[PDB]
């Protein structure tokens, strides 16, 4: 798919054309949740360990909290490279090749006749 | 294990999946497959059990051949191209060779048999490799050549799969045997996209990694071989009962947790590609996959299996906690549907 | 490939000989060099979908300088014809087939 | 040709000799050790593949690398050789 | 002589047939290493001495010997069952005499065989006037030029003792 | 030996019955062969004749499916007189699915195979008259 | 090579049909399985021969040393196998069903 | 067709001798006869069509026979004597002789002047201009097809978000 696209960085994460976008914002609804799906984890841990849920390991529920919100950033900034390496790829073929994706004319709807199907 | 040797086996383990991936030159994927083929036969004999050399017999013999198939595909294409790798050319017989000789390895469909044996003789760790890191290895040739491959037979490998991993799964009791029928079907949702957007062949195994790991860990924590060995689990470890639930509803399609995204997507792309004859039929008997997950979900958690009094006296040893890995890799997996669109 | 961890690492320990014209030992040409390097400069910046139909040329003549199979068929069939003509006592091997022998 | 010939010549030398010699006058031995060494050897057989075109890559260019190379594999055998040794294998 | 490669070429494939039809393990050794002397002549046809002899030396004493010298302590005697080692024999005459006229019936079909062009091909060109064009030189590219194939090959070795020395305890 | 079976669509349903019966029979006949290999490969048989027996049986059965499904549909088609209609071919399936279940020797298999194997067939028809793709080409 | 290419290739394919159909002994199988590595080795070497390609020889051996080892492992499950039934036909290793 | 050229175009004298003769003085012809030959070697190099560099060919011949007219009208005794003391060993190595060869090698610095090159200096690549164009295209080189368009511009965030479904993302 979107390999083999010239210029195509042959094994880096994010090439830094992906600095021209947005920064993600840290409080992004995703790298939120990704905290949130963090605490879990850690939650979690203490559980399947036997220990008590919340009340332990707080050096751990933060590296937690904190090692999946950190992967996040530096994760969704690249997924949304991807993504936007997308639409300058399909947006650019759409014009360079423009008969194949002609804007075609819509009727109003007074000249369109749709068929009238009664309910009765 | 002589600490030295298991190093050498275990790089090799691992160098053997990874020479696969980084060459080119044919040649060196081949080789890459042959060094994992030597290197797992070891540990798959390590407690040297009878039901052991059984297993490690066939997977040698299977993975052999298949080794020696994909290599004839390579030495045929050198007469037809001077190149030592497949391309745009290749005649059609070649590659269907390779997907055949490459689905035995990967264990799809109607050679889909030595797989659930060699996965019951095995300890449920090698158990583990033998299902995911070694994996790994095929399918990156595959994707590689995807491309080329004939989108008709991996088709029906994929169907094949599905139809055989469900059936198969519903009469199965142990445990290892379960799982390796449903990594038989998960490999063919796999294979099935493959020739269409090879991007979601990695997504769908890496959520199968992210699943299986855990939920085999979960089996060897109390290494419960069996569904009635499972089942007692509330009494050994009562917390891994919640998740081992969620998970292996993950591992079926069902819809809030993270295990529906692979089968949506798939789905989304063959119906986008026009298979919607195809991709309906896989997606009922995914159905059936499900019905043999809840039969176990019924036994291990919502409904409390009679247990024997000699287990009051492992509650009263501490139990030897789970990785961290199971927690990172179950929630992981469990939950992280509402993140799908970055995933994909 | 699926990780090229070789392009990254600048390495290249699988890709130098993977065609007929790639370095030879003492640089004995292969054979079928003057065709694949027509066939391989041909294809590239364009990818496979098309250096499969206009970039046919250097292939259906690639597929003949090494299988060469065209020659052989066409040769074979001059033998046939050779022999039904040395049927008819039509056809007479020249003593040229004995001549001198140039240095 | 000229070894072809040479050779029916000697096959048919003892060929007749066993024709004559037959006309004229009118359950579980085993032991790894045995498996392992023929294992050993084909282990160091093929080494020995990998070794012998040393003549022909005397005299290539690089001559740094050749050595580099021959010396590195007939170091890693050698020591496949010592674990042989030091493990109970190669002590019958 | 024109045929000494289809010749040997076609012994070969009953060689194959002979192990195919898996007669007694330790004869159908003795299948391979006929085979195995066949094949090798026949690379040794086609110009190549060192490919060829190698086999010989790793594959025919090297490899195969291991083969019937294990042959010679685990596979029992095929005992009770050597019968059959006559009827697999005329299977596989009968089989060589079927593909006899098989192979006929495909020369048939000119649209490769060029039962007029054997000889003409097995070799296709050469450097007439080349000195260093043996095969062989090229073997040695695995040191230098490639060392690839050599570093992987290696590490098989390496690897493979601890693995038998690690299967076998 | 494949511009054969196609040739079963070419002409319209309902019509050349003789080609539609011939042509379905022996895909069923092919089928009985691969299942009965199958089945005998794996879950062995005791004699080479019980064997070749198995996949005799298989064989037939697998005919005859194919044949009262070719007949009955071509048949309903001429009688009915509807050239394309999926309906023509549920008679056939369910044909099928009854011949089937005779031969197994069992009501309860032929209401199974009624329903299934008719829909099955009555689902091909509608693909073909739908232009349904199965198998297709990558084309995103 | 036209014909003489299609001989090594049915030798492969006869081989074929010899491993996947065993017969008691499981010995005749490895020595089948390598009745293939031989008929590779040669059609590698024949056609990198006839190619004049020496830039490929070393594969020819890559695929000799792989196959051999690829073999001791074969041997050693065999030996293994023997060892537990006292033989190595194939039947008995019917305990995973 | 194959526009192959006819006989009469390729009748031209070459030496004939024995390889023997022309080792012998090989020395000394790639002394006294290379700025022909080397052009038509760089005419068949550069020109890969030997039809095409023919005619150098033929000075070649001519060049050599002359070569050899001359030695046969001086030292021609001497080099008689080196070529078949040289001639009997197996591989006409030339250390066997080396009385043989001093005498013709110091006639020829006597009579023809000529120099027996010392050890090297044949090896070195040489220079010769000639008048042949460059061959431009040699390998008859077809058009090379275009290369796929570039997408320009710089990334703007994507359009929308991820358009996955319900994402607003
Ligand atoms: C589609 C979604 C559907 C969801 C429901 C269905 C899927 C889940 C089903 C789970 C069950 C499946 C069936 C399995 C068998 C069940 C019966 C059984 O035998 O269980 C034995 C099992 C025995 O364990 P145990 O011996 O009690 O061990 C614990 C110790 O006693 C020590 O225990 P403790 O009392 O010390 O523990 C105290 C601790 C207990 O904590 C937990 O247990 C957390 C569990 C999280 C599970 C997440 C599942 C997500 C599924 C999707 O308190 C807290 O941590 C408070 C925070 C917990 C929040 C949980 C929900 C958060 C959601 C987000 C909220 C909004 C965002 C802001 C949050 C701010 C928070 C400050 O019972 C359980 O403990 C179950 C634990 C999991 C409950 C999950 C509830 C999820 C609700 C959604
Ligand atoms: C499981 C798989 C294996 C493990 C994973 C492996 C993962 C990595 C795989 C790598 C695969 C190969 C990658 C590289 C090759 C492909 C890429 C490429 O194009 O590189 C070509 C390039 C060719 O060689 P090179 O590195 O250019 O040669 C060094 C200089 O350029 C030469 O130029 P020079 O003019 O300086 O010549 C040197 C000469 C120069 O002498 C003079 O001319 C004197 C006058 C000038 C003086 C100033 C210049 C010389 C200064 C001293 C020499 C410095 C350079 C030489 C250094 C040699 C040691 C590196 O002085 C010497 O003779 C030094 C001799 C040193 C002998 C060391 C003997 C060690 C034996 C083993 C001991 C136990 C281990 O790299 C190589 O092929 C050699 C390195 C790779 C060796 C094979 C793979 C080793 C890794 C696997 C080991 C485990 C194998 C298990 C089986
Ligand atoms: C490259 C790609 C290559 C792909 C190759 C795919 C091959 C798939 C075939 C099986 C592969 C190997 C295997 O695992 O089969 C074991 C299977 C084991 O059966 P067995 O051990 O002989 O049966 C034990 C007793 O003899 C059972 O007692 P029984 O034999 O008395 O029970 C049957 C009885 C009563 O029968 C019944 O009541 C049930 C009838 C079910 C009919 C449909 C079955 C197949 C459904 C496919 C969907 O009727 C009969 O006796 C036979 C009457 C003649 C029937 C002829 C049917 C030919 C079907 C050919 C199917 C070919 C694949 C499609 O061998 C087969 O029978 C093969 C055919 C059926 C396989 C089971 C269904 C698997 C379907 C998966 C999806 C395939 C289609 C979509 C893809
Ligand atoms: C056990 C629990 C589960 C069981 C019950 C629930 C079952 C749910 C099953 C769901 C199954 C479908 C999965 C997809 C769900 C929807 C996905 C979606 O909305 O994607 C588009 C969405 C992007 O648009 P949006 O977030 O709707 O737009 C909001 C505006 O940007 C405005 O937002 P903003 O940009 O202003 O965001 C800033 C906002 C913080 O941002 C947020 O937390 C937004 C959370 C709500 C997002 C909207 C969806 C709500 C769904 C409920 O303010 C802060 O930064 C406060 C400090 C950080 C939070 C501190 C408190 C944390 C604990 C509370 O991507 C996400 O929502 C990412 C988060 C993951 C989805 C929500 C969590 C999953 C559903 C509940 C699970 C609870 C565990
Ligand atoms: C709506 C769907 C309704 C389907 C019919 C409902 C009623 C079915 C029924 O009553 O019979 C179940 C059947 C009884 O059969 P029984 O008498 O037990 O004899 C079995 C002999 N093998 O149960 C059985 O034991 C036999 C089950 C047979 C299953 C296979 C029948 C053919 C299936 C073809 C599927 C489609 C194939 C082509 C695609
Ligand atoms: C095949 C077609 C698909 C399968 C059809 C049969 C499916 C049912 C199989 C039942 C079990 C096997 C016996 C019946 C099939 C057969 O022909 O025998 C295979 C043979 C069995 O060996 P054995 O252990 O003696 O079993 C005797 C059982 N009464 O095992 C062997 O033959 C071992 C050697 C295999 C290779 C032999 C040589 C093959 C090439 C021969 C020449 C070319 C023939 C071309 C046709």
């Amino acid at each position: 798919m979107m390999n083999g696209r010239p210029g195509h960085e042959p094994l880096k994460f994010l090439p830094d054309e992906a600095r021209s976008l947005p920064p993600p914002k840290l409080n992004d609804p995703r790298l939120v949740y990704m905290g949130l799906l963090g605490y879990c984890t850690g939650l979690m841990d203490n559980m399947l360990r036997m220990r008590p849920v919340m009340r332990a390991g707080l050096h751990r529920q933060l590296l937690f909290v904190t090692s999946f919100v950190f992967a996040g950033y530096f994760y969704l900034k690249r997924q949304n490279y991807l993504y936007a390496v997308k639409d300058h790829d399909m947006f650019g073929y759409i014009k360079l090749h423009p008969e194949d994706f002609p804007e075609k004319e819509k009727k109003t709807y007074a000249e369109i006749l749709e068929p009238f199907h009664p309910v009765r | 294990m002589n600490p030295i040797t298991l190093a050498i086996i275990y790089f090799t383990i691992f160098l053997g999946p990874v020479i696969t991936m980084s060459s080119t030159n044919l040649m060196l994927m081949w080789v890459g497959l042959e060094f994992s083929l030597l290197a797992i036969i070891p540990m798959l004999i390590n407690k040297k059990n009878p039901r052991s050399t059984e297993a490690a017999t066939k997977y040698f013999v299977t993975q052999a051949t298949a080794s020696m198939i994909i290599l004839l595909a390579i030495v045929l294409n050198y007469k037809q191209l001077g190149t030592w790798m497949f391309q745009q050319q290749t005649n059609g017989l070649i590659l269907n060779m390779t997907l055949m000789a490459l689905s035995m390895k990967l264990g799809l469909a109607p050679f889909h048999f030595w797989l659930p044996e060699v996965t019951q003789g095995i300890p449920l760790h090698m158990g583990l490799i033998l299902l995911t890191w070694q994996k790994i290895a095929p399918l990156s040739i595959l994707i590689q050549i995807y491309p080329l491959l004939n989108s008709t037979i991996i088709l029906m490998l994929a169907i094949t799969s599905i139809f055989m991993g469900a059936w198969g799964g519903l009469n199965q009791t142990q445990m290892r045997k379960i799982m390796a029928y449903s990594s038989i079907a998960h490999m063919g949702w796999m294979l099935a996209i493959l020739p269409y957007n090879p991007s979601l062949t990695l997504l769908n195994l890496m959520i199968y990694i992210i699943l299986t790991a855990p939920m085999f860990m979960a089996l060897m924590l109390n290494n419960s071989m069996t569904i009635n060995s499972i089942s007692l689990l509330w009494n050994k470890t009562p917390a891994m009962l919640t998740m081992i639930s969620l998970m292996l509803l993950s591992l079926g399609g069902l819809p809030p947790l993270t295990g529906f995204l692979p089968k949506w997507i798939i789905i989304t792309e063959l119906m986008k590609n026009n298979c919607l004859i195809m991709a309906t039929l896989m997606a009922m008997m995914a159905l059936l996959n499900l019905f043999f997950y809840t039969r176990l979900i019924y036994s291990t958690s919502l409904t409390m299996f009679p247990t024997n009094n000699n287990s009051k006296m492992m509650t009263h040893q501490t139990k030897t906690k789970p990785n961290l890995m199971f927690s990172t890799l179950a929630i992981m997996s469990t939950m992280t549907l509402p993140l799908a669109p970055q995933l994909i | 490939p699926f990780l090229d961890i070789q392009k990254k690492l600048g390495i290249s320990l699988d890709r130098h000989f993977m065609f007929l014209s790639a370095e030879q030992p003492y640089k004995n040409a292969a054979r079928c060099h003057a065709f694949e390097k027509e066939w391989i400069e041909c294809a590239h910046g364009i990818g496979g979908t098309r250096a499969k139909k206009e970039c046919k040329i250097e292939f259906d003549d690639f597929e003949e300088c090494l299988l060469r199979y065209k020659t052989m068929r066409r040769m074979h069939d001059i033998k046939k014809q050779r022999e039904k003509l040395m049927k008819e006592g039509k056809y007479t091997p020249p003593p040229h087939h004995s001549g001198r022998e140039e240095p | 040709m000229n070894l072809y010939t040479v050779i029916f010549i000697n096959i048919l030398l003892s060929l007749t000799l066993i024709l004559v010699a037959f006309w004229l006058p009118q359950r579980l031995p085993f032991s790894m050790k045995f498996f392992l060494v023929a294992i050993t050897f084909l282990l160091f057989d093929l080494e020995i593949a990998l070794l012998l075109p040393l003549p022909w890559a005397i005299q290539t260019i690089k001559t740094s690398t050749m050595m580099i190379m021959a010396f590195i594999l007939v170091t890693i055998l050698s020591l496949g050789l010592a674990y042989e040794w030091t493990q109970k294998g190669l002590e019958w | 002589m024109n045929n000494y490669i289809f010749v040997l070429s076609s012994l070969f494939l009953v060689g194959c047939l002979g192990l195919a039809l898996k007669p007694s393990p330790i004869y159908g050794g003795l299948g391979l290493i006929v085979s195995g002397f066949v094949g090798c002549l026949m690379v040794l046809g086609f110009g190549g001495s060192f490919l060829g002899l190698m086999v010989f030396l790793i594959y025919l004493g090297g490899m195969l010997v291991v083969f019937g010298y294990t042959t010679a302590m685990a596979t029992e005697e095929y005992p009770e069952t050597w019968g059959s080692n006559w009827l697999i024999l005329g299977f596989l005459v009968l089989g060589v005499i079927m593909e006899v006229f098989l192979i006929c019936v495909l020369n048939y079909y000119d649209e490769v065989i060029n039962l007029d062009g054997l000889g003409d091909w097995l070799m296709y060109e050469v450097d007439d006037v080349g000195v260093m064009l043996e095969g062989g030189i090229g073997v040695a590219a695995m040191y230098s030029c490639a060392t690839w194939m050599m570093v992987v090959a290696g590490w098989s070795l390496f690897a493979g003792i601890f693995i038998i020395i690690e299967i076998t305890r | 030996v494949k511009r054969f079976f196609e040739s079963y669509h070419e002409v319209p349903d309902g019509t050349q019955c003789h080609r539609k019966t011939y042509i379905t029979t022996a895909l069923g006949g092919i089928c009985g062969i691969i299942g009965s290999a199958y089945s005998v490969s794996l879950n062995p048989a005791d004699s080479t004749l019980e064997a070749v027996a198995r996949v005799g049986r298989y064989t037939f059965t697998a005919a005859a499916i194919g044949a009262m499904f070719g007949l009955t549909t071509c048949v309903s088609a001429q009688v009915r007189e509807k050239p394309d209609d999926p309906l023509n071919y549920f008679i056939g399936g369910c044909a099928g699915g009854l011949t089937l279940g005779a031969r197994t020797h069992s009501y309860g298999t032929a209401a199974m195979g009624c329903v299934y194997m008719g829909t099955a067939a009555a689902l091909f028809k509608i693909g073909k008259l739908e232009g349904w793709e199965l198998f297709p080409t990558p084309k995103v | 090579m036209p014909s003489t290419f299609f001989n090594l290739t049915m030798a492969f394919s006869l081989s074929l049909l010899g491993t996947l159909m065993f017969r008691s002994h499981l010995m005749s199988t490895l020595l089948c399985l390598e009745g293939m590595v031989l008929s590779l080795f040669i059609m590698t070497s024949v056609t990198s021969l006839n190619s004049n390609s020496m830039s490929s020889m070393p594969i020819p051996i890559t695929i000799l040393v792989f196959a051999a080892c690829e073999a001791a492992v074969g041997l050693a499950l065999l030996v293994k196998v023997s060892n537990t039934y006292g033989t190595d036909y194939v039947q008995n290793l019917n305990l995973l069903q | 067709i194959v526009e192959l050229p006819t006989l009469e175009e390729l009748k031209v004298e070459e030496v004939k001798v024995s390889s023997a003769v022309l080792k012998a003085a090989a020395h000394h012809y790639g002394a006294q006869c290379d700025k022909t030959n080397k052009e038509f070697m760089l005419c068949r190099w550069e020109e890969k069509d030997p039809r095409r560099c023919l005619k150098e060919g033929k000075l070649v011949n001519g060049c050599a026979l002359n070569f050899f007219r001359q030695i046969k009208s001086h030292c021609a005794e001497p080099f008689t004597e080196y070529w078949t003391c040289l001639d009997y060993s197996n591989m006409q190595l030339f250390r066997h002789c080396r009385q043989q060869q001093a005498k013709f090698d110091q006639c020829v610095l006597d009579k023809l002047g000529w120099v027996r090159p010392d050890l090297g200096q044949l090896s070195k690549v040489t220079k010769v201009k000639t008048d042949r164009p460059l061959p431009e295209n040699p390998y008859h080189s077809r058009a090379r097809p275009e290369p796929n368009p570039v997408i320009e511009g710089d990334l703007k965030p994507a359009k929308h978000g991820t358009r996955f479904f319900f994402w607003t993302v």
